[PDB]
């Protein structure tokens, strides 16, 4: 075996002082991040093969990095290449990696970490390779392993080395199972870095340092990890100890009770990787590890949040819908209109941000109950130590609540959050419009009602938007920008800036009935509604709904939204095509939400809905809703519940893909995912029918078998459109 | 070809867990013990003719480990050709044996068995074996494990059993095992343990709550998350799993042992045996391994039709009462006449030593049937896993 | 005693070493489950609801190998829920009894197709892991005088009196016969190879085997608690002193390995299209020094198939001491020809629970590349024990 796998420039630099101690400072030429690529494994060969070479004359080894971060990242491009075929490779390339940082790991010398900046995955995989992590603590950096967001597992010693330093259970559920990022001084807290210095100048230096005095101090265990000397003890015990195995069988049942059943074989994969390796020595567990990693990384799972967690992501970051050609254009003073539980939120996320906030409603009480939304978030914030009192009371001091339309004076950004209906808005633009700055941004909170037709209540149309939000505001992070007909380029680039500025993320979308979100997250519902008018027994239509990977079960979700808004969306629907001369084929859906409607469970806001509400509280299904459908009547498989609620929504945004609503795959992806939920495992509900996989196969060919075998079974509206045959 | 007779079936009391009799006692000696007094009946018996001694284990670690049927062989000064094999099919391992025992002597290889059970539960509790089904986490993780306690409580659920009916049940069964200690029922089949010096160290089922009342049963409380939501994933039809079982309505954890001599015809008329049942079919099933405790119904419908008999041909039927639930779906499913179920009692009043109570519930008809001069009875156990193990012996 | 029993498939894992070996990392659930997976793979359209049991031999059924390895592997590999499962220990023959057990319940008429075999991965449960009622109890372990295999197989040369070389010219003859039997492609459609979830190979030959062995380098190895010397003596007191000749290089091997053997009747066998390739003759059951199990056992199966040992091509006896076999084949006066004739457990290894049901299969295999009729399978065990069987090729 060799440091090598099998013409990059080279990406460490070395250096070996007068003390013997060597410094690997890593600066990879071809990009401003260190990353886990073949330049660095050819890199680090070399590099490990020197410190072997001349050991005789090498006492210690300092790991650092010439970028602004550490080292983030691995081979994406590479990575979602790898066929099944591709898994004898990729295992071998795992296997090189930590057989590098395993010689690094037993010279016999120590080796400290000199962590300047983020260090993700494989980069803290490296460091974990370290006897000693000393971390610069500085604004934005960040640590940790966050592969199982992108569908993979730490592949490059994570998981070995973390369970080995903290035990199986810790390991798992504070580091590898949800990939948390941790800044410098968590990182200590926890164990995962050693020391902190206060500036980056000062790394290289201690390290030396510690270098010297652990050289002094421990001779026998200098560069000895405490998982390589006699008598460890694994903390938490290992699987055959008594202790750890009660609770052991409780681990994967816990998990499936948090996935709720959803597809996601990377917590298995990690979990089954972090149990198998504790019962076996550190190579052996290491080389488990490596087959797992090969598992996830040819699957379609991983390919899927590859593609839209990393790529899509990116693209959309990088301004793919921003209008090219448009300049930054300041704001200075947000006016909202409406207090309410979204008009709140919109204004907690400004002052967050560092923008002042003009909190307008009808009285004065109402608006100082939408900042009471955010003092009882900053109370929150505060109990749990997530903040400061200076910094709440800057916060809150730039939310300036009122009553009077003359307090939006100066105000360059309008964000109008009323009741949704076309001539409540109008009457509230009309009053502040000739108030505001002549350039301001008058945005409108809308989720279903056309964008060009709120534009005409206002004298400057160029400058009417739609800037959609989602509740709660504070915690959800996808902004839905819908462009109307008159609505500039400078505008959209203007509202595009601003969503970045509060930390979300935007989608462009052209103007339409029900918009992307509104439109896609209603065929998801209907399905649900559609199967409990057939007879399908409410509880496995909730069952379907968590299986599939929705974050709220579908009957759940329709009592938020309230059947009566619900109700209201069909009838303008019809509306708008029965005023056109054209045909409307209603939902089976729509019957039912009338019936519910009719005996008065509209949802949670008015007490009862498909569930039952005490004390507003969910309390069981409504006991009265298997006799008034006939529940149980239809047993249909739970493949095809689940697979109809999927497609729905797949063949949904292909259609409002092909109408021009939607101008690329990645504001489909990342707009189904972040804004109403789809399952993150699909990748988005356009990357859903890339990567479909069933009995019939994997790719768009199969989804559209599935579609015809769906469409012949529950109806028409699952036949697939034109634009995904051939 | 060879007809399977039982000869003898005997077995220890059953010791409470918490400051039971019997926790002093290695379940080596509770197995040597029995040995000992099939010699007191049959003090001219040629143990040469014995070839196996086949004893279910369902925990065989510790003072259970390394093939307790041989130590058993060897301690009790057996000779040393008399075989000697443990097995584990969880619950239904000591049933499972005396099946093995009848049809090695129905194959003509084997001419007289011993076979029965041994479970020390407050010496070595379920679960100390380990196990993949529950510590490998890729295959724990796909089989969807779920406890027997929660499947037990889905079934209630499903079937609309109350929390009145299982401790029903419960109370029944404390009523009939009480009947029967006082009845001297078991007088000839209970061997009480006693020490290296002869004193007496138990002689009935700690176990047994004779006074209980319903009234009692009602204020139990019902017996690590996660379990009851993964068992829903599968019965997704199910919003609620109503959890009726408690400590009162679920078997006992005890300590015990059975034995039960088993040889051909010829084998009797050597050794001036009489037999006293004759073991007339054998079969195993099984259902779905998250809710469990429903593989002995189709077990039980596979030993009828291979036995050429029906419901209405069965005398006493004999089902472990691990949980009141799976009783009262077993009486449902089959029709069950209330007066032909567990005629003397279960686990739930006298316990479950897991790898011993099919040989005792076996041994417990055998009496019965003579007791009663009936002709057919059927002994069936649930398992976990989802498996089941079914009987039926008819009186000679 | 009507239905006839055959045996329709029997494979194996390849054996892989203690040290640094290359099933360390492979849970012994998934050696079964892999075995299973081949079976599938060699008749895919078996309806597996028929397989009514599944009966795996399991010396240390502890850790890994506890909770009834049996049902594991049928819930584990997806075989029908109402397929059973049962984990049985009978010390070194668990194998072969399993696949007795399988034969017998066919043999009721009460069973129609059922799976039988073993698994032991030593590297991961070691020997000895799951206790003992007879260690754990010093009052039956001091009057039931115990001696470990080892002694007894050195007791056994000093009386038969073999010498050092004696069994070490045994170990050099089976070495030579494992490795011709491997190069003669003897082995390669029963050893199944081992697989990763991802179809990478982990293991693919018996890594224990050393086929450049010498007489000389056997001559170099050492001899393998106090006490049990004493205590042995104090039952074969005419005996003065124990010739201690067995070595790591005369006795079985500690590997990791399984193997699986599906047996049915004849009418299980037409409905679902199987070729049955053996026939389950006869079996039988008999037995401080230990290891003189296997003696009676053998004498037994023949009495019971109305044979003798002119009328057997082949003896197959597990190679757990070298001294225990130049015994039986002196007590019976077996041709050098016919003994082991593909090697045995001192040059491939002895996985414990899955010998039994690997030597078997290795019969099934070598009476069909011969041509040959009958041969006869048996394994010593501790305690005092011993299994044979006797089967007839189709
Ligand atoms: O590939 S890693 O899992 O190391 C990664 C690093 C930074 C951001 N997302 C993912
Ligand atoms: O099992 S945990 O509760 O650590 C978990 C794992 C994955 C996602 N959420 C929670
Ligand atoms: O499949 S469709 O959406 O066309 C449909 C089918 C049955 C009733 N209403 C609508
Ligand atoms: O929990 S549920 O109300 O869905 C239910 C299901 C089956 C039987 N009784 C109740
Ligand atoms: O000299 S000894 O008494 O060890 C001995 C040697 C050969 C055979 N029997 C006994």
């Amino acid at each position: 075996s060799s440091h090598h796998h099998h013409m990059p420039d080279n990406t460490i630099q070395w250096d070996k002082d007068a003390d013997g101690i060597v410094t690997l400072t890593m600066d990879d030429p071809s990009g401003s991040t260190n990353v886990m690529n073949e330049a660095y494994i050819e890199s680090m060969g070399k590099a490990v093969d020197r410190l072997v070479a001349e050991k005789d004359s090498i006492t210690g080894v300092v790991v650092a990095s010439a970028k602004k971060t550490f080292f983030a990242g691995g081979d994406v491009k590479t990575m979602i290449q790898a066929r099944p075929e591709d898994a004898g490779d990729v295992f071998n390339t795992v296997e090189t990696i930590k057989r590098q940082l395993r010689t690094l790991e037993t010279l016999g010398k120590p080796v400290v970490a000199a962590i300047n900046g983020a260090a993700l995955g494989g980069g803290l995989e490296i460091a974990l390779a370290c006897h000693h992590r000393i971390a610069a603590d500085v604004k934005g950096s960040q640590l940790g392993l966050p592969e199982v967001t992108l569908g993979l597992l730490p592949g490059g010693g994570g998981v070995t080395r973390t369970v080995r330093m903290f035990g199986i259970q810790n390991a798992f559920v504070s580091v590898l199972a949800q990939g948390t990022r941790f800044k410098p001084a968590k990182a200590k807290e926890i164990g995962l870095v050693d020391e902190l210095v206060a500036t980056v100048e000062e790394l290289v230096p201690a390290a030396k340092a510690w270098i010297k005095e652990e050289l002094k101090a421990n001779p026998d265990g200098a560069g000895v990890q405490p998982w390589d000397k006699k008598g460890y003890k694994m903390p938490g015990g290992t699987p055959s100890s008594p202790g750890l195995a009660a609770i052991l069988p409780s681990f994967p049942s816990n998990l499936r009770k948090q996935l709720k059943g959803a597809p996601m074989p990377a917590p298995r994969a990690i979990l089954a990787a972090a149990v198998e390796g504790a019962q076996v020595d550190f190579d052996t567990a290491s080389r488990i590890e490596s087959r797992y990693f090969a598992s996830l990384v040819t699957g379609q799972v991983a390919k899927n949040m590859m593609q839209a967690f990393f790529f899509d992501l990116q693209a959309i970051n990088a301004g793919g819908s921003r209008p090219e050609g448009i300049g930054k254009t300041p704001i200075k003073r947000i006016g909202v209109l409406g207090a309410g539980m979204m008009g709140a939120g919109i204004a907690y996320v400004s002052a967050k941000a560092g923008y002042e906030v003009v909190l307008k409603d009808v009285s004065l009480e109402a608006a100082a109950k939408g900042k009471g939304y955010s003092e009882k978030l900053e109370a929150k914030a505060l109990e749990r130590g997530r903040t400061t009192q200076e910094r709440s009371d800057a916060l809150l001091a730039r939310i300036t609540p009122t009553a009077d339309a003359a307090d939006f004076k100066g105000v360059d950004f309008v964000i109008e959050a009323v009741f949704e209906n076309q001539e409540l808005k109008h009457k509230v633009f009309g009053e502040i419009e000739d108030i505001v700055e002549p350039n301001a941004i008058l945005g409108s909170n809308t989720s279903t009602l056309p964008i060009t037709g709120l534009a005409t209540g206002v004298k400057r149309q160029e400058d009417f938007i739609g800037i959609h939000f989602f509740s709660p505001v504070d915690k959800m992070p996808l902004v839905e920008i819908i462009k109307g007909e008159k609505t500039s380029d400078e505008a959209l680039a203007r509202v595009f800036d601003y969503t970045l500025a509060i930390g979300k993320t935007p989608i462009v979308v052209n103007d339409s009935r029900g918009f992307f979100t509104s439109r896609v997250i209603g065929t998801f519902v209907n399905e649900a509604l559609a199967m409990l008018g057939e007879g399908v027994e409410p509880a496995s239509i909730e069952q379907a709904g968590s299986q599939a990977g929705y974050p709220a079960p579908p009957l759940q979700l329709s009592d938020e939204l309230n059947l009566e808004l619900m109700h209201k969306i069909a009838v303008a629907t019809r509306k708008g095509v029965e005023d056109a001369g054209g045909t409307y084929q209603p939902h089976p859906a729509e019957a039912v939400v009338e019936k519910m409607i009719e005996l008065g469970r509209s949802g949670r806001l008015k007490g009862a809905g498909f569930y039952e509400y005490a004390d507003g509280k969910r309390s069981g299904l409504w006991p009265g809703l298997r006799e008034t459908f006939k529940s149980g009547s239809s047993q249909p498989p739970l493949q095809d519940m689940i697979d109809r609620m999927l497609f729905a929504e797949a063949l949904e945004t292909q259609k409002c893909l092909d109408e021009g609503v939607l101008t690329s795959t990645a504001d489909a992806n990342i707009g189904s995912i972040m804004g109403i939920g789809f399952p993150p495992w699909t990748g988005g509900s356009a990357q859903f029918i890339v990567g479909y996989s069933g009995p019939a196969g994997t790719g768009k060919a199969a989804f559209v078998a599935r579609a015809r075998e769906l469409a012949a079974a529950y109806g028409d509206r699952f036949l697939p459109p034109e634009s995904l045959l051939s | 070809s060879e007809e399977a007779f039982i000869y003898e079936a005997i077995r220890t009391p059953r010791g409470k867990q918490k400051n039971g009799s019997l926790h002093e006692v290695k379940p080596l000696s509770l197995v040597v013990g029995l040995i000992d007094e099939l010699r007191k009946r049959h003090p001219d018996l040629d143990e040469n003719l014995i070839s196996d001694v086949i004893l279910g284990c369902v925990s065989p670690v510790g003072d259970q480990g390394g093939d307790i049927a041989r130590a058993a062989v060897l301690a009790s000064g057996m000779p040393v050709t008399s075989g000697g094999v443990q097995l584990n099919r969880f619950c239904a391992s000591g049933l499972e044996a005396v099946n093995t025992a009848a049809q090695k002597v129905r194959s003509g290889w084997d001419d007289l068995v011993l076979a029965g059970g041994v479970e020390s539960m407050s010496r070595v509790p379920m679960g100390s074996d380990g196990g993949a089904m529950g510590l490998d986490p890729a295959t724990n993780y796909d089989v969807m494990f779920v406890p027997q306690s929660i499947g037990a409580d889905l079934i209630a659920t499903i079937e609309g059993f109350s929390r009145e009916d299982v401790d029903a049940y419960a109370l029944r069964s404390q009523q009939k095992a009480a009947e029967a200690w006082s009845g001297g029922y078991f007088a000839k089949s209970v061997v009480p343990v006693r020490d290296q010096n002869g004193l007496l160290i138990l002689d009935h089922d700690e176990h047994m709550r004779p006074d209980t009342t319903k009234e009692g049963l009602a204020k139990l409380k019902p017996a690590l998350g996660g379990f009851d939501d993964v068992a829903l994933q599968k019965y997704h039809w199910v919003e609620k799993i109503n959890h009726v079982h408690t400590g009162g309505n679920s078997s006992g954890i005890v300590d015990g042992a059975a034995l039960v001599m088993i040889g051909s015809a010829a084998a009797g008329k050597l050794q001036g045996l009489t037999p006293r049942a004759r073991i007339v079919a054998t079969a195993t099933s099984g259902a779905d391994p998250v809710i469990m405790l429903t593989g002995p119904t189709p077990a039980t419908r596979k030993v009828l039709d291979r036995a050429g008999l029906t419901v209405d041909d069965i005398d006493l039927f004999e089902l472990n009462e691990a949980f009141a639930s799976v009783v009262l779906k077993f009486q449902k499913d089959l029709n069950i006449p209330d007066e032909k179920l567990n005629v003397n009692g279960g686990a739930i009043a006298m316990g479950h030593p897991l790898g011993a109570t099919g040989a005792m519930i076996l041994g417990t008809m055998v009496d019965e049937l003579e007791r009663r001069n009936a002709r057919r009875a059927l002994i069936t156990l649930c398992i976990g896993g989802g498996m089941g193990v079914a009987t039926i012996i008819e009186r000679v």
